[PDB]
């Protein structure tokens, strides 16, 4: 994809353009106007994947890559919507799930929603719970 | 000793009940809370302001863990009400309700030393009143700023020594209170 | 017979702290323990097959997590090698750039850092904080609450503290389920004092990420992270799930960071046997590896532990070293209170408020203590005059500012009136004019008229159950007379969807301009370098109540 | 109507003290003024043309003495060439030895080691200063004092501050005839608390000397310099009059330091629209061109009025800078009151504290205020346990330490039985058992039974008039029952004959050990070098009251 | 206005009995209270009232050649009767003097201007009268508030150095008629 | 020969090369030759000896300043302490004439061969007259 450099930062200053919403809006089309009209919502005021992976490469071009990698993940988790985040933060707790449902949340995260790298960071934590004893029925 | 376990606590038989679980060294290895307190006199006014409401009190002991919340959650899940109350031997203690984060409840008193006989005895009612289904007023906060500076260290200290009763893996003792 | 000496010195507040002596087994000292295992790594085909003497076989949640994603392994073995004390020379030498030291450092083994900065004394970790610092400018963020969890008094005291100069702000709950409202009134009470100033609510994780999801606050804090397994599953999670949250608040273009804070594992009935700085410093790893921007740290809520024990309040400035010496945000701790003692909580602060740090206190209580429900701060809405003084005693940029007392009032009666607005726009239990005056002149909760709580914590529950969201607060700001604080609030909420403020050190100032380590870079190189007080500013700050000109 | 957040502020101690807006003709600013002299240097034929600016023509007394012999010329020009900023950064890299800097600094002219200095922090300069201060091991120094100049309450709050921890004690007097008295008091006192700590009395100049030819103290330290001729003047010497002066204290082989301090010459009416920081650096120079070992500075007496404007308490810090990188042993002030608040003096304090100088405090009061007769210390005998918790909390050494209430009870009594036989011995009035008893158990002057003044002073007096020397009180004391303080008094009596501790930060320590820059050198090099904290000194200071064990 | 008249230069004293209070060169006229508003009208009228129950006379002078207490007093104690004199600034500082001490040595010294109440001076000038009289009167009981600095030290500086403007080189002493 | 750091203290390294003004030794100085007047104050003196032997050892300590303070105050220690009172005040402001002042610069080079405290009296009596410290200067 198209990458940037600490020179593209901040986004907002250097080019706001390159900033989209979920729902394809520009930064414009939030007015108080539009607000009060419904013309944009909730929806409508979402970060993109486009976005998140232009950040990745700005904070590996300041020299953080786990910052970097925590961007990559942030992008795939746009896709999935709130209550299933939530479903799935509960499930990585300790105790709350068995090795095969963490294991079925890594295959739906990567087959509906193309989140390879939240997928394989399931399917790690998966493999240790059974390790270190934090699945269901261990405590 | 006025606690007699009387088997695997398990889930309640009636709706109008209220768990009292404490932790797993409450009148048995630590006897009063961080500032005192007789836990027989503290349990003793806690299931007063229980049944005050009309709600029959019922308590356990949990050995799966020492932290109040998770006490407090091993209670919420065989309440008959749902509702839970959960005491640590240093005396901190919470009203949890089934269905809720196991950090969080409906109502917290995070600094045991303020806690009083009277404030036992109003956290009992609150918990029979939602019990009941009710919503009543919160038990005024307690927050001093020099409770940590003069108790932390010792709270710290009441804490490590509960813990070592902890059993991983043992399920939750109904306990018959003496007297 | 006794000495009238002795009866004087028994009197005094700080004999009414707690101290004790260390107690190894338990965790009970702050650092340098001969428990403490030694520093080591062991490197097979790019994967860590040894860490810190513990083979790959024994490790826990927290040594998987560290050794696979908290370590620059390119550079492990070399600054392995190299000598500690050359290293803790290098972080205080002026003149070896920031730049060349966080390559090694990230490169370090938890036991490796704390080798390192242990062998410095508090001159010299202040020395080396102003330099490793990630935020070339100092701020500054404050508490915002009262054990009412009233509403309009957090609006007011939330504007007055962004009057002053905080950059974020934060509260917390008496009542769980007050939450909404407390997180509402705070948010608009900030923007009103200066829009662009962050704001957050404290509360249970998963409660936390969705009240952020439906847009009531600005940024996550206390995403906390523990130095011991059995104390992490005791904090309801591990280190994979705090992964998994912090990359689902980036997700949603929300700024965070962690939290962790030497003795948290002592308090929490599980040290293993370790120093509280090793433990602290595996938390700051658990925060690298998990690529969270930031961290609040300096023992936070549990320092009435290591400032039990020796070498205690040092040690709280060295784990704040080792997080910006690892290229974090450090959001450095000054926020609760551990002594009855007015010198003694002086000396803790000074360790980061002379050097600075990103956020000198992560938690100056804006009202009065008893008012605090983080069971208090270790500095008040009382200590404004002092803290504003030793800024120009020391010609040091603390982030704070003197102000007007006519400026305050009318600022915290603006922000109550805006929420008044919100209120009666959202259709929640109406503030009345009375609370709004009350709000405006008071000092804390003691000044206010008490509320429905019951009526308030329903309407705040049908927020949650409902999903009612931010822009409905945009909304009834615009239709009640608050169309300037309505674009405020509206700007704010535009800039989770640029991803700008999601960097290192991140903060909005000026016209929503965010500040951040990437363009603030610190560039220490010794005397009349990097950050200077200088200018205006250091006009504003010269100029204090009470500084009368002589001359007449 | 009023914000009561604004009502609770406006009670706050911190308000009710002095703030001013700069006020530069007057000299009413700390440091970086725009009028102060640029710094420069002209050498002809061997002599400075030229200092700071100023023409020779010019020239006043402290110039002239400056001039002549305060700065190394052989190197002056090279040095005033060199970046200032580039200077201050040597002076805090932990890897430029404090021996490289020194030669650098003593040709420094007075205005440019202020430029130099000026351009760091205070994180900086302390950084800097544990490295310049002269002796490895840091010291402190305490006041003891009382408002009735009661000679026994002396002897008793010197023998309890000597086991404390302090190397050195200075008393002073409300009733200036009372001085013999209270001289006496402290040395018999502080040998009781620990033999080896050096005491001082401190009065108008040639009263000092001549008590010190006598032989009841051990030094003199307010030996005082200013800024300026006129106020120089009214301080009643010269830079000539007092380098001959501090020569006259050691042909009697008596250690001294001179006394100075920023706003001084603001508090005496002539500041001559200088900066004090400017004004105090002429003091350090005045003081190093008369040979003298060492210097009391930071403000010292007119904290009032450095602390009343911006950048105060960071040019009293720069100014203790500055003594320590000319080479000087520095008593660093934190001796006298300046705020009501506990918050701003604990600030003003770590400043030397944390990096540690030969003495952190140039008069920790060991007695209440009210009886601190310097009008208070910015510590007090009250302050004991905060001050050993924060030694504590830091790993930092502040050179006290945690005592037992039984052993502070045992040596007070014991150094005032001690002195009432000194009192009999002598033929003066009448120390009672009952003023013993008292002593031994009292917070302060408070606590004990009024003196017949008229009487002390007639006998105090004698002593001078007579000439009634220190011999006298070691016969006293070994024909009284005290055969063992007589011995140690007579040691620290014969540590005046060696002119050993006549160096450099010297004090004495352990068994008649003298202790200073020449023998105790300061060999900072960044983490893990120089002075460290640790041992049985760190255990002694691990041990303060209320730590129990956890079991 | 003025409750100080200048009637020539002062002179060495004509009687044995006298004591010599010296003022600062504002005394009483640029300055006309002390530094916590105690009239200097009332000051003198105290010191004098002091002296004069003593049985001895008081003559006041004010000195040009410096404004330092110190010196202000030994301009005082050398021309008087009895070699006694009080030096007095406007700011309120005083100290009894006598000739023969070293400038900065003296009988007794009052350092806190601001604790200095009419009962205070008006005790000086007895005390003072009775050193005059060659007894040794039990010294006025020492004032000392360890706030006193923190909280007037800068007000002191400043009212020193406009005093101080007053200053005249070279100036010999003017002996002052003082008026009820 | 001369005294070097190594040398410091003299009290460790070299007490025997202390000596008194009558030329005693530490060890004479005794608690009972102090109660029977066998040494007295007079006895309790520095000597020039000793602290030429300091200026020796400053000066190798790189302090030469220190040094030359020590080689005027050996002179000195050859002046008596009302003569040392007597000169000290004469340097005060506005206490001595020109004359005055030269004249014990004289006094002390004749009769006390103190040539180096001589030179700095009389160097101090010319820049008193230029900035006006000698008596009726006020
Ligand atoms: C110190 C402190 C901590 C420490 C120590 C807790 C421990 N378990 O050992 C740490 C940092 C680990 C912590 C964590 C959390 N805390 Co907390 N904590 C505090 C604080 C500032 C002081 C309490 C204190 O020192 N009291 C004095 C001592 C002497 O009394 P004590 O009875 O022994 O105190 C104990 C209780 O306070 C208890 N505790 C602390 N936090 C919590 C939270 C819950 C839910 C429960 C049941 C108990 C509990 O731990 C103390 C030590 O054993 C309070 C503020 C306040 N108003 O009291 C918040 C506070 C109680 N904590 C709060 C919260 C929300 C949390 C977290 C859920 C946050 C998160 N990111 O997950 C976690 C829960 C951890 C857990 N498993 O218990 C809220 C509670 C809101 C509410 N009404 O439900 C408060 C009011 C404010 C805040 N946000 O910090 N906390
Ligand atoms: C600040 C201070 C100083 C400052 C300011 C003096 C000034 N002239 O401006 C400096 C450092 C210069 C100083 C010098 C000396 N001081 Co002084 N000083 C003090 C101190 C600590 C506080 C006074 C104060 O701030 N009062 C509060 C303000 C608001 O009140 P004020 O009335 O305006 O205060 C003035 C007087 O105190 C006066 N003053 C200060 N010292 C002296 C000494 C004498 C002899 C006289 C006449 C006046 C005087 O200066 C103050 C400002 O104008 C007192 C301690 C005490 N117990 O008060 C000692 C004290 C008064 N000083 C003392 C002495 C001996 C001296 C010196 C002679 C020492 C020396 N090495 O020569 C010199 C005298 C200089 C001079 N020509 O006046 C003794 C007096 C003993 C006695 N009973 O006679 C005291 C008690 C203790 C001490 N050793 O420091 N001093
Ligand atoms: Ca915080
Ligand atoms: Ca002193």
């Amino acid at each position: 994809s198209r990458s940037a450099r600490v020179s593209d930062y901040p986004l907002a200053n250097k080019h706001p353009e390159w900033v989209k919403t979920a729902t394809n809006k520009t930064l414009d089309d939030f007015t108080l106007e539009n607000v009060l009209s419904n013309k944009v919502t909730a929806q409508d005021m979402r970060i993109t994947p486009e976005t998140l992976r232009l950040q990745a490469s700005i904070a590996k071009d300041a020299g953080r890559d786990r910052l970097a990698m925590n961007f990559e993940r942030a992008a795939e988790l746009t896709a999935v919507p709130d209550d299933r985040i939530l479903e799935i933060y509960n499930a990585l707790r300790p105790y709350r799930s068995t090795k095969e449902e963490l294991l079925a949340i890594a295959d739906d995260l990567e087959s509906r929603y193309q989140a390879k790298i939240c997928a394989a960071f399931v399917r790690e934590a998966a493999t240790l719970y059974v390790e270190r004893k934090k699945l269901k029925g261990d405590d | 000793g006025f606690l007699t376990e009387v088997g695997e606590a398990r889930q309640g038989t009636q709706q109008d009940e209220v768990i009292i679980a404490v932790g797993p060294a409450f009148g048995l290895a630590q006897t009063v809370n961080i500032v005192g307190i007789p836990h027989k006199s503290i349990l003793r006014e806690v299931i007063a302001g229980i049944e005050e409401e009309g709600i029959k009190a019922r308590v356990i002991r949990c050995f799966k863990s020492s932290d109040v919340a998770f006490v407090a959650v091993e209670g919420n899940r065989l309440s008959g009400s749902g509702i839970s109350i959960g005491i640590q031997s240093k005396g901190t203690t919470v009203i949890h309700q089934q269905g809720l984060p196991p950090l969080s409840n409906l109502e917290l008193f995070p600094q045991a030393p303020l806690l009083t006989l009277e404030t036992y005895r109003q956290i009992g009612k609150n918990a029979a009143r939602y019990a009941k289904r009710e919503s009543p007023q919160p038990v005024p906060t307690l927050n001093d700023q020099m409770a940590r500076p003069k108790y932390q260290a010792k709270s710290a200290i009441l804490h490590i020594k509960e813990t070592k009763y902890v059993v991983t893996g043992k399920n939750p003792q109904e306990l018959r209170v003496a007297l | 017979m006794r000495s009238k000496r002795f009866e004087a010195l028994a009197k005094r507040p700080v004999n009414q702290d707690g101290f004790v002596k260390e107690w190894i087994e338990e965790g009970f000292i702050a650092m340098e323990s001969p428990n403490d295992p030694k520093p080591s790594i062991k490197i097979v085909n790019g994967a860590v097959t040894e860490l810190d003497g513990k083979p790959v076989s024994d490790f826990d949640l927290i040594d998987h997590f560290i050794a696979r994603y908290g370590i620059n392994l390119n550079r492990a073995e070399e600054v392995m090698a190299m000598d500690s004390v050359k290293l803790a020379n290098m972080l205080c030498d002026p003149n070896v750039k920031r730049s060349e030291i966080v390559p090694l450092t990230t490169a370090m083994t938890p036991a490796k850092i704390v080798e390192v900065v242990s062998h410095m004394n508090v001159v010299e970790m202040m020395m080396a904080m102003q330099k490793m610092r990630a935020r070339r400018t100092p701020s500054q963020q404050a508490h915002v609450t009262n054990v009412k969890d009233n509403p309009v008094q957090i609006a007011a005291d939330a504007a007055e503290g962004a009057w002053r100069g905080f950059d974020e702000q934060e509260t917390t709950v008496a009542v769980a389920r007050y939450a909404p409202f407390n997180a509402i009134a705070l948010l608009v009470g900030s923007q009103v004092g200066r829009p662009g100033v962050l704001t957050q609510c404290s509360l249970e994780e998963a409660t936390e990420l969705k009240l952020g999801m439906l847009g009531h606050t600005c940024y996550a804090e206390t995403i906390s992270v523990y130095g011991t397994e059995p104390v992490f599953t005791d904090g309801d999670d591990t280190p994979w799930s705090k992964g998994f949250l912090a990359s689902s608040y980036a997700s949603r273009g929300l700024k965070m960071r962690f939290t962790s804070g030497s003795g948290s594992e002592v308090q929490m009935g599980y040290a293993e046997g370790k120093s509280m700085l090793y433990l602290e410093a595996r938390c700051i790893y658990i925060t690298k590896a998990a690529g969270v921007q930031g961290l609040q740290n300096g023992s936070v809520s549990c320092i009435g532990v290591p400032s039990a024990v020796p070498s205690g309040i040092r040690a709280v400035l060295a784990e704040n070293l080792i997080c910006s010496s690892l290229d974090l945000e450090c959001a450095s701790s000054n926020d609760q209170t551990f002594t009855h003692s007015d010198m003694r909580r002086t000396a803790r602060l000074l360790m980061q408020f002379l050097p600075g740090t990103d956020f000198i206190s992560s938690g100056y209580s804006a009202v009065p203590n008893y008012d605090n429900m983080f069971a208090g701060s270790n500095e008040d809405a009382e200590d404004f005059d002092d803290y504003n003084v030793i800024q120009r005693d020391l010609k040091v940029d603390g982030g704070l500012r003197p102000v007007r007392e006519e400026d305050v009032i009318a600022i915290r009666n603006k922000a109550a009136r805006a929420l008044q607005a919100v209120f009666a726009g959202m259709g929640l239990p109406p503030i009345t004019d009375e609370e709004v005056e009350a709000a405006t002149y008071a000092h804390g909760s003691k000044d206010m008229p008490e509320r429905n709580i019951v009526e308030d914590i329903k309407f705040a529950q049908e927020i949650i159950n409902k999903n009612r969201n931010g822009l409905e607060v945009v909304k009834a700001l615009a239709q009640g007379g608050f169309t300037d604080v309505a674009q405020d609030m509206l700007n704010i909420q535009k800039a989770k969807l640029t991803g700008d403020y999601l960097h290192t050190s991140a903060i909005i100032v000026g016209d929503g301009q965010v500040l951040s380590a990437v363009n603030d870079v610190n560039d220490y190189a010794g005397p009349a370098t990097g950050y200077r007080l200088q200018g205006e500013r250091w006009e504003e700050i010269k100029n204090i109540p009470g500084a009368l000109d002589p001359n007449e």
